[PDB]
C-alpha cells in the first residue's frame, strides 16, 4: 500500500488550487475505509482539512466549512481536492492517507508535495557577498558566509569550494523564512585560521543549484591574521 | 471541537532512559478512540499506536500506551537516537477530527558557549536599496536563547523574523541566524549596529559591533 | 599595507664570533620571510628566525652567525625581506675597514 | 643548579644605519645569553647618566644546565652618536655588575 501526490508547485493567491492523491492496490468498497487530507505549515502542527467515507459520505471542518469540496472518481481511483480563496498564511504541504478500518486510522502515508502560495514569481536566486568585520578577537577560527535571497520555491543546496576547486564540509544550512512575499536563507562555512594566512587564495566561490539559474558568485575573504 | 494541548513543548532526555509524553483533551472522548503518530522532518508521518492500546504492524513493542478519558500518557522504554522526533496525539472519535500541537524531544547535552559573528552588508547589496545585517549564533545549548538588536542605543522591535536550524546529528548542538532589515536611507542615518546575545553559560553578555566605512 | 623597514646591525668598531640582527617593524600583515645573503650567494645554514611577536603591528628578528675573520675581509652581508610581493635589500659593511 | 656569569654583547648601527625624517634615529641592542638563574636586571647608561625612557626590554625566554636569554632595545639619536657619546649596558646578575663600552671611534 502506497500513496502519491501531485499538483502545481506555484499558485497565485485568490485562485483555484487542485491536488490529486494517486493510490493503487485497494478499492474504496469496504466499510470503514476512507481518505483524508492533512496539511502542516512549516514550524506548525498538523491541520485537518476534510475526510470522506464510503457511500459518498463526506465530512468537513466547521472552521473551514463552505470553503472546500471533496470529490471521488472510482474509475481513476484518485480523490480530487479543490481549494479556493488561497491565502499566503495557508501555505503548507498536503498529505493523504488510507484508513484500514474503524480503529486503524491513517496506517499508510504517501510523500506529499509542497504547494507555495505567493504573489511573486519564480525568479532566479540572488547572491550577496559577506565580509567578516571581526577585529581584536581572532578566536578559534574565522567564518565567511553567502546570502541567497529572492528564490522561489525553497529548494537550494549549498556547496563550498576553494579557489583550486577543492571540497569543503560545511553542513551549515539554515531554513528559509518568508519575508515580504519571498523566501530568504543564509549559509556559512567554517575555515581554519592557519589556511587564511598561508595560501595565496584570497577568495572562495559560493555555489547554489536552483532550478531558475546556475549563477555562482564568489565571496572574498576579509583576511584578519 | 476537541482542543488538544500537549505539554511540555520541548523536553531534554538521554538515550536509554524513559520518556513520558502527555496529551490533554478539552473533553472526554467516546470509546477512548485516541491514536499516536510519529513524524520525522523531511519524511512523512507514520502511525505507531491506534486506539491508545493496540500497536500496528511494523511497530516495535517498546512503545506502550496507558490512560483513558481525558488523560493519556505515552511511555517508551529503551530510548534510541532515531526516536528524537516530534510526536502528535490525535483522536478519531470527533468526526471531523482534530490534531494536537505536538511535542519535540531533544538529546540532553552540556552547556557550550556560543560563537557570535556579524557581517555588515556588502556594497553591491546597498546598490539595490536593501541592507541586511546578520547575527549568527553557533554551538550553543539549550535551544532557548535571546537575540536582541540594538542600534544607536535604540532597541529594535517588530523587524526580526528569526531562523533556527535543527539539532546537529553528530554535535547535538543548535544554530540560529538573525537578520536585520532596514531601508537604505535609514542605514545611512546610523553608525554602529550591534546584536546582543545572552546565554546561560556566559557570566556576562557579549556584544559585537562594527564601524561604518571601515568594512 | 605598509612597507616593512629593513635595518641591519653591525658589531662594534672596537671589537665584539658575533651575530647579525635584521629587524622588520611596523609591517602588516603578520607573515613575513627574512633571509641572509653573503657576497651575493645564498646562505644555506648558520641562520635562525625567532617567532614573530606583537609590538596592530608585528616584529620579527633574525640572527646570523658570522666569524671575525670574514668580517675583517670586507664581506658584504645583505638582509632580504619579502612582503606583499616586494623585495627589499640592505647592504652593510665595516665602517673602519 | 648552577651559577654562570652572563655574557654582555652590544650591537650598534652602521654608518648608513640611520633613516627617517631629520633628525634620524636608530636603536641599540644589548643581549645577555647563557646566564643562570632566570632573573636578571638590564639597564642602559649614556655617558654615565641613567636612561629612564625610550627603552623596551623583551621578556626573558628560554633559549644540561638551563639557559635563558634577554633582549633590550634603546632608541638613540643620530646627533648624540655623532658627538662620540659612549653607551654602556648595565647588567645585574646575582649581585654582580657587568659593563660594556662601545663607541663609533675606530
Ligand atoms: C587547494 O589549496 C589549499 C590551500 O589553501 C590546499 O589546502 C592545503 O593542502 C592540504 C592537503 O590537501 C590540506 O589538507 C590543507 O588544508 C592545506 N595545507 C595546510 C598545511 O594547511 C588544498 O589541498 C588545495 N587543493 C588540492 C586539491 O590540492
Amino acid at each position: 500500500v502506497t500513496l502519491k501526490e501531485s499538483g502545481p508547485t506555484l499558485v497565485k493567491p485568490t485562485q483555484t488550487l487542485t491536488l490529486t492523491c494517486t493510490f493503487s492496490g485497494f478499492s474504496l468498497t469496504t466499510t470503514g475505509e476512507g481518505v483524508g487530507w492533512i496539511r502542516q505549515p512549516p514550524g506548525k502542527a498538523l491541520e485537518f482539512l476534510a475526510f470522506i467515507y464510503w457511500n459518498d459520505a463526506k465530512r468537513y471542518n466547521p472552521s473551514l466549512q463552505s470553503r472546500l469540496t471533496i470529490t471521488k472518481d472510482a474509475s481513476k481511483k484518485q480523490v480530487v481536492l479543490t481549494l479556493t480563496n488561497l491565502d499566503p498564511v495557508d501555505t503548507a504541504t498536503y498529505y493523504c492517507a488510507r484508513t484500514s478500518g474503524w480503529d486503524i486510522e491513517f496506517e499508510y502515508w504517501g510523500q506529499g508535495t509542497l504547494v507555495t502560495v505567493s504573489s511573486g514569481s519564480a525568479s532566479a536566486p540572488t547572491l550577496f557577498p559577506l565580509v567578516s568585520c571581526e577585529n581584536s578577537s581572532p578566536s578559534s577560527t574565522v567564518a565567511v558566509g553567502c546570502l541567497a535571497q529572492d528564490f522561489l520555491p525553497d529548494s537550494i543546496t549549498f556547496s563550498w569550494k576553494y579557489k583550486n576547486n577543492s571540497d569543503i564540509s560545511s553542513t551549515r544550512g539554515f531554513p528559509s523564512v518568508l519575508r515580504g512575499g519571498k523566501y530568504a536563507a543564509t549559509s556559512q562555512v567554517l575555515l581554519p585560521s592557519k589556511d587564511v594566512m598561508q595560501g595565496t587564495d584570497e577568495h572562495v566561490v559560493c555555489k547554489v543549484q536552483h532550478p531558475n539559474g546556475n549563477k555562482e558568485k564568489d565571496v572574498p575573504l576579509p583576511v584578519v591574521i | 471541537e476537541i482542543v488538544l494541548t500537549q505539554s511540555p513543548g520541548t523536553l531534554s532526555l538521554s538515550p536509554g532512559e524513559r520518556a513520558t509524553l502527555s496529551c490533554r483533551a478539552s473533553e472526554t472522548v467516546s470509546n477512548d478512540k485516541v491514536a499516536w503518530y510519529q513524524q520525522k522532518p523531511g519524511q512523512a508521518p507514520r502511525l505507531l499506536i491506534y486506539g491508545a492500546s493496540s500497536r500496528a504492524t511494523g511497530i516495535p513493542d517498546r512503545f506502550s500506551g496507558s490512560g483513558s478519558g481525558t488523560d493519556f500518557t505515552l511511555s517508551i522504554s529503551g530510548l534510541e537516537p532515531e526516536d528524537f522526533v516530534v510526536y502528535y496525539c490525535q483522536q478519531y472519535a470527533s468526526s471531523p477530527r482534530t490534531f494536537g500541537q505536538g511535542t519535540k524531544v531533544e538529546i540532553k547535552r552540556t552547556v557550550a558557549a556560543p560563537s557570535v559573528f556579524i557581517f555588515p552588508p556588502s556594497d553591491e547589496q546597498l546598490k539595490s536599496g536593501t541592507a541586511s545585517v546578520v547575527c549568527l549564533l553557533n554551538n550553543f545549548y539549550p535551544r532557548e536563547a535571546k537575540v536582541q538588536w540594538k542600534v544607536d542605543n535604540a532597541l529594535q522591535s517588530g523587524n526580526s523574523q528569526e531562523s533556527v536550524t535543527e539539532q546537529d546529528s553528530k554535535d547535538s548542538t543548535y544554530s540560529l541566524s538573525s537578520t536585520l532589515t532596514l531601508s537604505k536611507a535609514d542605514y545611512e542615518k546610523h553608525k554602529v549596529y550591534a546584536c546582543e546575545v545572552t546565554h546561560q553559560g556566559l557570566s556576562s553578555p557579549v556584544t559585537k559591533s562594527f564601524n561604518r566605512g571601515e568594512c | 599595507e605598509m612597507n616593512p623597514n629593513v635595518n641591519v646591525f653591525v658589531p662594534p668598531r672596537d671589537g665584539f664570533k658575533s651575530k647579525l640582527i635584521c629587524e622588520a617593524t611596523n609591517f602588516t600583515p603578520k607573515p613575513i620571510t627574512v633571509s641572509w645573503l653573503k657576497d651575493g650567494k645564498l646562505v644555506e645554514s648558520g641562520f635562525t628566525t625567532d617567532p614573530v611577536t606583537i609590538e596592530q603591528t608585528y616584529k620579527v628578528i633574525s640572527t646570523l652567525t658570522i666569524s671575525e675573520i670574514d668580517w675583517l675581509n670586507l664581506n658584504v652581508y645583505t638582509c632580504r625581506v619579502d612582503h606583499r610581493g616586494l623585495t627589499f635589500l640592505k647592504n652593510v659593511s665595516s665602517t673602519c675597514a
